RNA sequence: CGAGUAUUGCAAUUAUUGGUCGCGCAACGAGGAAUGUCUCGUAGGCGCAGCUCAUCAAACUGUGCCGAUUACGUCCCUGCC
RNA sequence: AUUCCGUCAACGGACGAGAUCCAAGCUGCCCAGUAGGUGCCGGGAUUGCAGUCCCUCCGGCGGGGAUUUUUUCCCCAACGGUGGUCGUCAUCCUUCUUUUUACAGGCCCCUUCUCUGCGGGAUUCCUUGCUUUUCGCGCAAGGUGAGAUUUUGGGCAACAGCAGGUCUGUGAUGCUCCUCAAUGUUCUGGGCGACACGCGCACUACAAUGUCAGUGAGAACAAGAGU
């Protein structure tokens, strides 16, 4: 059979499925936001203005591998180090408001559900069409072998 | 039967005195009815102390660490309760924390 | 912050390992790790 | 990177606004300038007007410019948020401010002098010239060496 | 130091002089013999022994070497 | 099939381009270093870790901030894949003559008596040479991309490049003809 | 029970080395692949460690090499420390199947030119990350000596 | 610099010409230098002083999204190139 | 150029005081002017080596006694 | 460093700490004469436990992650028997 | 190695050094489990059709063509086996079901990774190499060899010695002070934290070797609910 999200480049995948939240137009900033500090840790934040939906393409990316992912478990992906100045070269905090928000909307876009209300898992859609998107995209390729096999 | 999991669980400051305590228990209360799954031992906990020794004033500030590992030994019993009890009948010592509960 | 242990060996705040419930001066701690098991580590 | 082979798109370092902006930057620090102190990018102001790295600073159009003074002074008239803005609470408005230019100036003189004026050793330890903590303070100021230097003598 | 102490090389030798004969050149048979001959202490000072047993009987097997005899 | 330099580049036809060195250096064809070994405390050991390992750890290191072994090797492989489209030669063909060229035969030594300082001819041993050689090929490359940004992906590859020319142009190759010309001033 | 176009027989292995821990499973069914987390290692694409891991079917033919299927799962940073690990517990997952499997002249063929050209099949990089040095807080080196 | 300090004991290095700037010449140049070498590298235009081997390495990826020259790492960044034939 | 090549034949021991050299007898591989090999010379080295290993002599006929 | 919010504490007012956004081009481009330690998954970097702890460490005492020259001698120097 | 031989006006002993001990690395159980370890156990599919499947690619026996006609090359049958164009030494889904309240495969089940208790194992054992002495106590290199060296990191550790330091523990204290219009004790409030500077450690920056934005399926080791 094949690869599904348990087989595929997200480095070109969420860029695409991030896109498919995008493109279609499902679910997008809520109302509440649409700066983003990169969290609490920096001011220079998302080049990417599409952070949400990476965002919410990594909660996915997340509910599918760790069903009965918490809301603080989503902290902790976020990670980072910290400079702080003539001081420690010590570990980042991560901003819950979006955190919550990421949660908000994956539910609402029916790719994540909150298992047990809580800890979220995947919809059964969202995989059959993340493994669908996986090989629309993977097979094109900007780099060696096979378009012309 | 109706069995019990009887828990029997023994932390004790040492490895040492325990062991003898858990076997002789088991040894007694088996014989016969005492059934038990072998025993499991959950890892051993240290307490680690460091000091600052020597009132050096002046001389070396130099700190010495004792230590006081505490081990964990957990049998398993699919037994009878009142046999638990007719057997439980060992005053005991004491550095051996023995723990004996009934879930399932 | 140093005005509220008072060592229970020896109402000291100074002196007094702070440690694990303890309230002992150093001196005191290091004459008890036998009796309570203690051994050196390190 | 573009092909592009143009000269008046090149372009430089023009002080606007009472701010200097210099070529070149991916964009925010040239909009970061005036200080005394914050003087106001915010970087999200300026973000949030349409502006970025495909111009830099260096692009220079004086259509981001008007963009730009436009966005600035009314910072939450463009929903660039109140909640930081880097006085809140004046005390004279009692209020916010996204504070900008010489106004600031004049700002610091005024607060500083007052906030200073009520004394207490926390108060002159900021003030006189001192790192408003660092318990053991006279190693602190470090080859600015003559921190003021003061007798009444 | 592959100097097999006093305590040692009295006690491989001795093992040889209370209990003639038999063993091996081999270590690990002398090594049973050092835990089953004595009553001793660690390991190491067994095997040690032993290893000098073997050694020791190695030239023996070979003379009557320096000071030693059956 | 022995094997071939990050997939691309035969080493079994490529042989050491010197006359004496050639022993020493290990070679082992490949496709990667670094791994774990114990070399360091005795003489010999050094010996069987071939050319690249020793490249692989000998680019950097900082106050505080380094250990990142892991880079270095992703980045040569790059300045190499250019240096054989550059000069066309095979990294082989370009380190193992680099080398060939970049190490020196003979050097000065210090026999101090009660703290004055005297110095001898001391013949350059063929694996003196080899710890010489690498050192100093990286010690120039290192050199340059350094301070202002001049690029280590183009730096290093510069020197190397440099080094199979045996280039004027390289650091390297300018310490190992200091230190045969200073031996040769020593007397 | 599965049964895999009429299947027979698995043997496992782990590997571990520094604090690193990966666990494997050898077996036969009707074609050829080895799959690490999920999915066939010709195709698995972190390059970094996979392609330290094949060289010995990979410069020189892997039919020798790729003769059966190896599914993997993988916990443990020593990443790499890892890696030596996995090949290692794929080494002793080949000859265990193997001794079984087949005989000797495979089963030691196999090793030996395993062996050959061994990344640490039975050894420990023995550490990872030392025990301090209370004092100095370090594990040679030392607070300086201000001398005077 | 503006700073008072801010350089070693011994150090020394000398400005490029590289900038962010549109340029006739540039384009042009770049046009005409993209394949000239037979290995063609970001860092050889950043070397050929226009253009830091930054965005004239996008120079490159935009004159070989174009095939001016051969992008041969099978991914990006520490892509390289060759003049095209 | 004088890459005389020699092998280094023995490594006769360390001198010096500071532990870095190495006397060491070289048999010259060929030596020009005569029967190759059998003409023997002690140079002394730096470091790392050993004997069977390959020193381009560069002068040749000074064979090194002393490192003090 | 400036308003601004949260938290500690009886009390911070010798800013307890955080937070926030602005905000900086201080010194500082790697440091002289000098100079400190160090020879194996380790130097070393890199980070994290653990406690001081109302509240607070760059300390303390560990943990890890990552990851190496030649030295292996020499006994000079500098020092001990 | 105060480690041994040996020599030897000592002889004999002793504590140190050995040595020990904790910790450390290897361990089909050689110890016993896991309802806080790991496994076929459920039920259902296999994701550019050039693939799972098939076999001149090769060779044996052949034929045609081209050919320097020599197993020269192409094509090609049968055979066999390689070979063949990504994948089925088997891949996936659905998690089978399903739970009177944050749970939602299967299990006859299967002990193997898991804690942690037993217990192994290296001896320079061996080979070879210094024919040392005649013998040697030894020593190197190489081997078996997870693991080779006083194996690992410690812990322990002689004897004198140092008005060190030790009034900042001490409910160890001389001698020697106050004892309440005390310097007791509480309370309050302060201070030790005050900046010309001279230092001692540390820490950090100065930076592409970097910084920024984002993206990475990285576990140590070890905490916590007092009466």
């Amino acid at each position: 059979k094949g690869a599904t999200l348990r087989d595929v480049h997200p480095w070109r995948w969420v860029k695409i499925c991030s896109q498919h939240f995008k493109q279609e137009g499902k679910m997008m900033v809520p109302n509440c936001a649409e700066i983003v500090k990169t969290s609490h840790g920096r001011e220079r934040a998302p080049q990417n203005p599409d952070w949400y939906y990476i965002r919410c393409a990594a909660v996915l990316r997340a509910v599918y591998l760790r069903p009965g992912v918490g809301y603080g478990g989503l902290s902790k992906r976020f990670s980072s180090k910290k400079n702080r100045g003539s001081r420690p070269e010590i570990t980042t905090r991560a901003s819950k408001g979006l955190l919550h928000w990421c949660c908000k909307s994956l539910t609402k876009l029916e790719l994540l559900e909150k298992c047990k209300g809580a800890g979220h898992r995947v919809t059964k859609l969202g995989r059959k069409v993340a493994d669908t998107i996986a090989f629309k995209i993977a097979l094109r390729k900007m780099g060696a072998e096979t378009k012309a096999k | 039967q109706e069995t019990q999991r009887v828990l029997v669980k023994m932390t004790s400051r040492n490895a040492k005195a325990v062991e003898n305590v858990m076997t002789e228990l088991l040894l007694h209360a088996r014989n016969e009815k005492v059934v038990l799954r072998g025993p499991v031992r959950l890892p051993t906990r240290t307490l680690k102390v460091t000091t600052r020794k020597t009132p050096c004033g002046n001389g070396t500030n130099t700190w010495d660490t004792y230590e006081l590992k505490i081990y964990k030994r957990l049998v398993e019993l699919r037994a009878p309760t009142e046999l638990v009890k007719k057997i439980t009948s060992f005053p005991i010592d004491a550095g051996v924390d023995v723990a004996i509960t009934i879930p399932h | 912050g140093k005005g509220s242990r008072h060592c229970v060996i020896c109402s000291n705040q100074k002196a007094v390992i702070r440690k694990y419930e303890l309230n002992v001066c150093r001196q005191c701690f290091r004459e008890n790790a036998a009796n309570i098991g203690f051994s050196k580590l390190r | 990177m573009s092909l592009t082979l143009q000269s008046e798109s090149f372009q430089h370092i023009v002080r606007l606004l009472n701010t200097n902006v210099e070529g070149k930057r991916k964009v925010p620090f040239a909009l970061r300038m005036v200080k005394g102190i914050g003087i106001r990018f915010a970087y999200m102001v300026c973000k949030k007007a349409g502006v970025d790295v495909e111009r830099r600073a260096g692009t220079l159009s004086p259509e981001e410019l008007e963009k730009i003074s436009e966005v600035i002074a009314d910072p939450a008239k463009f929903k660039i948020p109140e909640w930081f803005l880097n006085r809140q609470r004046d005390p004279k408005t009692g209020k916010t401010e996204h504070l900008t230019s010489s106004m600031v100036d004049t700002r610091l003189r005024e607060d500083l002098e007052r906030l200073r004026k009520i004394r207490a050793h926390r108060g002159v330890r900021h003030a006189y010239g001192l790192r408003v903590r660092g318990q053991h303070t006279c190693t602190s100021g470090r080859r600015g060496k003559t921190v003021g230097v003061s007798r009444t003598k | 130091g592959k100097i097999r102490t006093k305590t040692v090389k009295r006690a491989s030798k001795q093992i040889v002089e209370k209990y003639f004969s038999k063993l091996n050149k081999d270590f690990y048979q002398n090594k049973r013999i050092v835990m089953d001959v004595t009553i001793a202490r660690s390991k190491k000072l067994k095997n040690k022994i032993a290893g000098y047993a073997t050694h020791i009987m190695k030239r023996l097997a070979r003379g009557p070497v320096r000071g030693i005899s059956l | 099939k022995a094997p071939k330099l990050f997939n691309k580049w035969s080493y079994e036809n490529l042989q050491t381009t010197e006359i004496a060195l050639n022993d020493y250096i290990t070679r082992t064809p490949t496709y990667v270093p670094h791994s774990a070994g114990r070399w360091q405390k005795k003489r010999f050991r050094k010996a069987r870790i071939p050319i690249v390992e020793r490249l692989t750890n000998g680019l950097m290191f900082k106050g505080r901030g380094n250990g990142k072994k892991l880079q270095a090797v992703r980045l040569v492989r790059h300045t190499l894949e250019i240096i054989h489209l550059l000069t066309d030669q095979n990294p082989i063909q370009v380190v193992i003559d680099a080398v060939s060229k970049g190490a020196p035969r003979e050097d000065s030594t210090r026999v101090g008596a009660g703290g004055v300082v005297r110095r001898q001819a001391v013949d350059v041993s063929p694996m003196r040479r080899v710890n010489e050689a690498i050192y100093l090929m990286c010690k120039g490359a290192r050199e340059a991309a350094f301070r202002n940004l001049k690029t280590l992906p183009e730096c290093l590859a510069d020197e190397i490049v440099n080094a199979s020319k045996g280039s004027s142009n390289s650091y390297a190759i300018k310490k190992k003809d200091e230190v045969e010309r200073v031996a040769k001033a020593n007397r | 029970s599965g049964e895999k176009t009429h299947t027979l027989k698995q043997v496992q292995t782990f590997g571990k080395k520094k604090t690193a821990i990966a666990v494997a499973t050898v077996t036969k069914a009707p074609q050829c692949n080895i799959r690490i987390n999920g999915v066939p290692i010709s195709q698995i694409l972190p390059e970094t460690l996979r392609a330290k891991i094949m060289e010995a079917v990979k410069v020189v033919g892997a039919r020798y090499f790729s003769r059966l299927r190896v599914d993997v799962r993988v916990r443990g940073s020593g990443q790499v420390a890892q890696a030596y690990a996995v090949r290692q517990a794929i080494a002793k997952g080949i000859i265990a199947y193997y001794q079984k499997y087949h005989n000797e002249i495979e089963k030691a063929a196999l090793k030996d030119k395993y062996l050959e050209y061994d990344k640490f099949l039975l050894i420990a990089d023995p550490r990872r990350c030392e025990p301090k040095k209370w004092g100095r807080h370090s594990a040679r080196t030392r607070f300086t000596k201000s001398y005077r | 610099k503006k700073a008072a300090k801010k350089w070693s004991k011994g150090r020394t290095r000398e400005a490029l010409q590289n900038a962010v700037m549109f340029d006739k010449e540039t384009m042009d140049k770049l046009m005409k230098e993209v394949p000239k070498y037979k290995v063609i590298t970001p860092s050889i235009i950043s070397d050929r002083l226009k253009i830091s081997v930054a965005l004239a390495g996008k120079g490159l990826q935009h004159l070989c999204r174009q095939g001016l020259i051969r992008l041969v790492s099978c991914s990006s960044k520490f892509r390289v190139y060759t003049r095209a034939a | 150029d004088q890459a005389q090549v020699g092998v280094i034949i023995k490594v006769l021991g360390r001198t010096g005081s500071r532990g870095n050299v190495t006397q060491v007898r070289v048999r010259l591989m060929a030596e020009e002017g005569s029967p190759e090999a059998n003409r023997t010379i002690v140079r002394n080295v730096k470091g790392p080596c050993k004997e069977g290993d390959m020193l381009s002599l560069m002068e040749t006929e000074r064979e090194a006694r002393r490192l003090r």
